[PDB]
């Protein structure tokens, strides 16, 4: 399945059950967010 | 430099949500009184579609996209506007430009006396 179609698929219906779906078959795969940098700043 | 627009949506459960994403500790930031915290999220070798999704516990909070190309070179995908992700679970989704970093910013700036606990999610395609 293509990504566009991944993609316009969740928008036009979304649920955790679609996401776990689509991640069980390797279509979204999860970001973990230990590996994502956070920055902070005071205005 | 052809850019797709994002989508932006919303979906009712926030409660399910946030249950979901406390498992993680590292998915929950707690942004302070007049902070703007910066999620850096990159381009993956084979992705082309990046998602993400995010709450807040109490109050609304600034939200939008950049994207660094890779001084640096930034373009605005989603501007930064407050958003409602309190009451209902906020998600979208961007088509990858070309190689380089997301920047998913929460904004807390405007709020004087008031952090923010940002439960959010990352999910990519291939």
């Amino acid at each position: 399945p293509a990504p566009d179609a991944i993609n316009d698929a969740l928008r036009s219906a979304d649920s955790q059950e679609a996401r776990d779906a689509c991640q069980k078959k390797g279509w979204i795969v999860i970001h973990p967010s230990n590996e994502l940098v956070v920055e902070k700043h005071i205005s | 430099p052809v850019i797709a627009a994002p989508s932006m949506w919303t979906r009712p459960q926030i409660k399910d949500f946030k249950e979901k994403i406390q498992q993680d500790a590292d998915s929950v930031i707690t942004v302070g009184r007049g902070e703007v915290v910066t999620v850096r999220v990159p381009t993956h070798e084979e992705g082309s579609y990046l998602f993400w999704e995010f709450a807040t516990d109490n109050y609304d909070i600034g939200f939008g996209v950049y994207f660094e190309w890779t001084k640096p070179l930034l373009d605005e995908i989603v501007p930064v506007y407050r958003r409602d992700c309190h009451e209902e679970v906020y998600a979208g989704s961007h088509q990858y430009p070309g190689r380089g970093v997301y920047l998913l910013k929460f904004d807390n700036s405007y709020s004087l006396w008031r952090s923010k606990s940002v439960y959010y999610r990352v999910y990519y395609t291939r």
